[PDB]
């Protein structure tokens, strides 16, 4: 019933040890800019579209741009054959996602324009809408969308006790916490932070040092995704 | 840290610029009064200016553009155009050929209608205010349309227009290409297929010499391969 | 300008609140809050039902937050659902993630009939920060726990309560974060952070919401407010 | 089996008896006019915005204003949880009573206008439609939408034989009949009348005359509400 | 005006009416009615299936009429369901209220199997008067009852129809109360009142629609000429 | 369980035999153009609508007018009762009639414009998506809706080794082809083409040639329906 | 071939061949084979030179000089947009009304849902619509009751020189406004609009009998002696 | 002119690359990239209630995602009229050549059977998504995986009877094309779909779009399918 037996996880890593993560960008050819991710079981496709002014100008909005980002499941994508579609769950990961972009991308240089971000997840381990929002920065830099900083992000929780990193599927439902946080590398700003379970105000901080931490070792993914288009 | 004699290290979003000159489009000013990129790009520095230009595409209409658009919106005395630009441009009435009366703009002009205009003004926000007055704009009728990248709109009209004249011969047909990437065909049926075969493979092969003399030889045997 | 808010509230002062338990007599349990001009109406309806297959040995808790159109002019145009949901979504994680409910005593029949309690929160009206109003309520509610044992036979017992979750909403307002923001500093800002407190000091939930981002400090000074106007909070309602 | 054996209802009233009612004006804050009711088991909060333009043109109406009145039922307000939103029932409802509100206020006065009607039932026993819009006139008042009278109106039907006034929940499912009413005080003009059941001619006019009788008392408890509040 | 109205129609005079028992021979029952220029087809589709919990001795009956796009320009803009639902309801009302389907006697196994009665009315041509319209072809197609009773064993039986009821719609043409309005005349006055009645003198159901009021002499009118014209109406096609 | 015995199928056809068919146009009141038809046991009514210059958002496109032909069951229509409002099998038939209808109006001559036709199918028997469409061209015409010709079609599918035509609900059910295709008779040009299940090349031919000729006659029942409507005594035709 | 009649060469179905020499007009269209081909379920009409096919149909084409009453559906900056029943909506433009106003300023004198009466100016190819208010009788209609007839059956309500429709004013005691697109406004009391309206429906159903005058003049007499 | 706009000929396909699979969280998966077409099919199956009419049958429910990553346009049109097609044409592809064996997918005679879900999602556009979709759809059923493990039983295989190849083809000028690129599906109106077995036996078929063929097009378009459905089929899927 237990998670580690050896200060050892079920899947082997320590406890400050990311799952394994590739990420190319410009994988598609319709948007103006795409990347795909892999992420532990994660497989996540993002695209981005945009900036361009509404048509009609109803929904038009004069100061800054809009960030329309729209997170997808497949019906493929999750342990029993979900109904295709938008619910509740896809709805408030696209609201998050969406404020959290709005930080980074320069929104007052496209003033009543629209950026849509179409995040497909095709087959979904824990932590999923954080390798969306890391696969949206890429896809973003791919499109020529101007940001002050590429958002990055991770997970983190509590594991029988232990502050642990990069939670699995299964420490994820069992466990006693998770901590998705996505940051601007730049100034360490959060763009994006939630929190489940049972945590004191010391574990909480270390999780998020952790978090912090890790965003060096994403960011160069992420750096290296958008690097391997020219070579 | 790092960086070339010229074209210094190739940038991404954020990172910083710690070079003297003046800041243009792709920079800005954070909080602790640094200069950071704002595009995945390539820092471009010259005696005067600081620069990253990005990887990317979204063409941005500048002054003097011939372009290729798409109306979208019949308006009282203005047509709004879609450019292929991150804005919509604006088509006056009084800058047309056309003596219309306010609200008879829809006599000349429908919405969905393509037209060769040229760029009259860019402002700020990079939107566009459009002209037809000067000679050769005109409404574009019938015919197919063509979407190819920007960037690649200069090979494909060539030095002084050599390429897209010699097309045009060789495919049968008439050829008007905007600055935006929008290209206008319209030919015999046949022609048409040729036309736009020839514009891929000089999008796709731009960057070989003798291009010429490909797309030549490409357009000589499929007129042969049939017969 | 003197250490006070837009109102004579301090950053560390909530809005008045009233609470009228048993609001929805007709329910199992129910509450009515009012936090300044912020009204919401929290119902419990608890039923037997079928438990998931998963966890056959626990029951279920389901969450439902309304933003009716009563509650402000611009609703139902928009109205966007995505405030709604998130709201929803909160409030039912600060609810779930306390373990407030203690869902393995709702067993009637193992693996076939558990108690399903519906938490179902109606805004009816709207000046700011309704995430707190709507934790206040929900909690309120769930005290009047009233489980109708006596349709399954057994025995009206009350719904077991175990913790006492406050969520506070924090925004930033120049260089200072208050908290509990009224309509008027939730737009006048960018940016907000809600933390969901237990009694025990345990941080149970959190959420950033609206477009802007925050300083590590800030969010430091966050959970310590949260933790700090949560206790205040906690002893002077629900005693 | 029966509701009664005195000739005493369920709960120990008479035959022509009303059920309690209170009404509160002026309680919330962001509507224009507001109006909480309280009519037996029911508890009924009723707001209203308006009378403003539309937006979007399309569905505006250019001789007079709309009146959009939306009733809604709260999840927790019936017996068993119901899924919030509104269903068939709930849009009949909603026409029924805008229509009724149609008659009174005086619509000609704002063409192209909007003028939302939201009655949030949050406690429902039976005749809920005549308590909201009974409510609903309070609040148009306490918005100073223009009325040409304060509709009122209340239930009767058929139990065991005998007509009876304002039926409750039980009566209503159970009892032979059921008839709201809603008038115009000033001529007596109805503008709110359903009928299910079974009843003769005789029995009907009966249960008018006891309608028609009951809103008198209630239309004070309408004239209190708005002056107490200021 | 003069006892005449814009056709040669007097107050209390129905259009012609012509009633297809029948029409659609596939279902359990249908029946094709035309009322002046408003057409209706009323189709019952009757089969087996589950009862409600509440009521487990007792058959289904549900109700619903198509306003199809096809029967009126403006239809399908909007296509306000608003009307379109009042008629399904009311319609179902005079049958349900009336008795007429005897749902007791629809009970295969007693709170496992009942039959449901559909009954699904098409618009395909509006010409004013929906409700009764639609009541006339409900009431006929009931009368081809044929519930298929061999499929559960037993053997076909004709579906009990124990009353018919006839429903009456009136408006007010100046100061006369006329009955069954064409849709000019249904435009000329705002305020339409629906009086459905059985043969033995009772009312069943009565519904006043669309912006207007009528006063209590009018609503004593309409009741006596729905009585009348009703007993008409049931003598001449309902032997 | 075999659906023919001397030749001769369940309800008593050759093989190339049409069940009864009836068209009657302008049969409704309020549509600008209307049809009547029944064919087996299909009944269908048709309503045309149009051409306006439209509304709503992005259906304002300049080229042509647009064909929304909604292909709608009604609840009693089938074997066992069906939900009212389309479904995916609904939306499937409303593209194809509408493709269909769009080839033979002459949809050029109304830019910005929209043409309702409303398909109300009241009873089914199979094969209702050409019955509708067969009914559409005449309530298309009967709306004074241009036309380059009048779209007609026909049925027909493998039954026990033999190729048929206008398959029976039965016949459709249980043989091993449906194959609905709808033409301009003029030209011979095939605006709507569907097949299912399992047939030769050298079989499906058969079909087509046996559709072919039985538009020959389903045309016909069309013309009259048109002339029948008003008057017809002297000749010409 | 087929038969033909001396004048109105028999009745044709869209897609009918026509085999008659002359300038093709309206209702035929040019097939692949360079053929002609009736458009329409109609008459093939031949007139002199010219070759029609009129169909059998409704859907009012204005045509300039109609005098028509419309619904106003838009309000534009400079013009109005007005249904007159016809495939295509009218416009009216600010500047052929007789009222003084500044552009914006058009909703004060006509909003949608509006009624006028108004003529044709012109029809371009389209069978767009302008539409005028300057000449003496044409105004906005203000309350009564408004009627929808076949406009092939105007012809005959209005009758020779305005002689039936003058008529039953009198006997109806109403006013009343005929368009040439079968929209007619009708106003008087209560009453009197009941037997304007009872009347009008007599005629357009009746409207091949000679001494129609005589049975509705009397029709009217019977419904007022009525009374 | 004797070629396409491409390189590539009137029978000849655009690449082609499939992978088996690609969703090991789903029982069976199958990328499928046909030139820039991109889409990837998953199918998950289990245990449910069968329809009332066959209590001895398995179901198969199919259904294709046009999802807004796919297409700039989409939301400009989106017509949803298209993803239903070809979710419908899919469908019967698989249907009507009897690949799926549902009889074999009966657990409890009359109350549990094996539901087949095949979903479909467009990733890219770049035209002809109906035999991209058949190529996933069929690949995707190969990986068969039916868990039998948790109806106690055994895993197994799920039964692919054949091997449909489903094949589109347009009218240019007078020369019709098959695998149409998304220029040349606008270049010309009315496409054709005509699926086959390796039986020579014709399954499916469909005309789209708006736009009229003569019958010697649909002869042409049925001999060119079932000749490039041949090589197809002995390329990819032996």
């Amino acid at each position: 019933k237990l998670i580690n037996e050896d200060n050892l996880r079920l899947d082997g890593r320590s406890f400050n040890e990311l799952r394994p993560i590739k990420i190319q960008a410009g994988v598609l050819n319709r948007a103006d800019g795409s990347a795909y991710i892999e992420w532990g079981g994660n497989k996540i496709m993002v695209g981005v579209y945009g900036p361009k002014e509404a048509y009609p100008k109803h929904s038009q909005d004069i100061d800054h741009a809009i960030v329309k980002a729209r997170y997808n499941m497949a019906a493929f994508s999750v342990d029993e054959r979900k109904r295709p579609g938008p619910d509740r769950r896809t709805m408030e990961i696209s609201k998050v996602i969406s404020e959290a972009l709005s930080s980074s991308i320069m929104i007052e240089q496209f003033p009543r324009a629209e950026i849509d971000v179409y995040i497909e997840v095709l087959q979904a381990d824990a932590g999923t809408r954080i390798a969306g929002l890391t696969a949206a920065t890429v896809a973003l830099a791919d499109a020529g969308v101007p940001m002050r900083d590429m958002v990055v992000g991770c997970t983190a929780g509590k594991v029988d006790g232990h502050m642990v990193l990069d939670l699995s599927k299964e420490e994820d439902n069992y466990g006693e916490a998770d901590i998705p946080i996505a940051i601007m590398p730049k100034t360490g700003d959060i763009v994006l932070m939630q929190m489940d379970g049972d945590v004191t105000e010391d574990e909480l901080y270390q999780a998020m040092d952790m978090i912090f931490e890790a965003t060096k070792r994403i960011s160069q993914i992420q750096r290296e995704a958008l690097l391997n288009k020219y070579k | 840290m790092y960086q070339l004699g010229d074209v210094k290290k190739i940038v991404l979003p954020g990172d910083p610029i710690e070079v003297q000159g003046k800041m243009r489009n792709g920079v800005y000013r954070g909080q602790d009064n640094r200069y950071y990129s704002e595009y995945f790009g390539t820092l471009q520095v010259n005696d005067q200016f600081v620069d990253v230009v990005p990887f990317s595409g979204q063409y941005i209409p500048r002054k003097g553009d011939k372009v290729i658009g798409k109306v979208i919106e019949v308006g009282p005395s203005t047509w709004t155009v879609d450019i292929n630009s991150p804005y919509f441009a604006m088509l006056h009435m009084n800058d047309t050929p056309w003596r219309m009366s306010s609200g008879d703009l829809k006599r000349y002009l429908n919405a969905g209608d393509y037209i060769y205009a040229k760029i009259m003004s860019v402002n700020e926000i990079k939107e566009s205010w459009l002209t037809l007055k000067e000679p050769g704009l005109k409404k574009l009728e019938g015919g197919h349309m063509v979407l190819i990248h920007a960037s690649r709109v200069p090979r494909v009209i060539g030095k002084g227009g050599g390429m897209v004249n010699m097309v045009k011969e060789l495919t049968a047909t008439r050829i008007i290409i905007g600055q935006n990437g929008l290209i206008w065909i319209d030919g015999p049926i046949e022609g048409v297929t040729m036309a736009i075969a020839a514009i891929e493979m000089i999008e796709r092969e731009a960057h070989t010499e003798g291009l010429t003399a490909r797309v030549e030889s490409f357009l000589k045997e499929l007129k042969g391969e049939k017969d | 300008k003197g250490g006070k808010r837009i109102d004579g509230r301090l950053p560390d002062e909530f809005r008045e609140l009233t609470i009228i338990e048993n609001y929805i007599p007709r329910a199992n349990g129910s509450a009515y809050v009012a936090l300044g001009n912020t009204r919401v109406v929290a119902g419990v309806k608890i039923e037997a039902g079928e438990p998931f297959p998963d966890t056959p040995d626990q029951g279920v808790l389901t969450t439902n937050v309304e933003l009716l159109p009563i509650a402000f002019p611009s609703f139902e145009a928009g109205p966007p659902n995505d405030l709604a949901i998130e709201v929803s979504r909160v409030v039912d994680r600060g609810i779930r993630e306390s373990k407030m409910i203690s869902p393995e005593k709702l067993v009637i029949e193992q693996g076939k009939k558990v108690w399903i309690v519906f938490l179902d929160i109606n805004v009816l009206d709207y000046d700011g920060n309704l995430i707190d109003a709507s934790t206040i309520a929900a909690v309120a509610a769930l005290r009047n726990a009233v489980v109708p044992a006596s349709k399954e036979g057994g025995e009206d017992f009350k719904l077991p309560v175990s913790s006492t979750p406050i969520s506070v909403t924090m925004v930033k307002i120049g260089d200072t974060l208050v908290c509990d923001p009224s309509l008027e500093e939730d737009q006048i800002c960018g940016g907000r952070i809600t933390v969901t407190t237990t009694e025990d000091g345990h941080i149970r939930a959190m959420q950033k919401g609206e477009i802007g981002a925050f300083t590590v400090e800030d969010v430091k000074k966050a959970v310590k407010m949260s933790l700090e106007v949560g206790k205040k909070l906690r002893e002077k309602y629900f005693r």
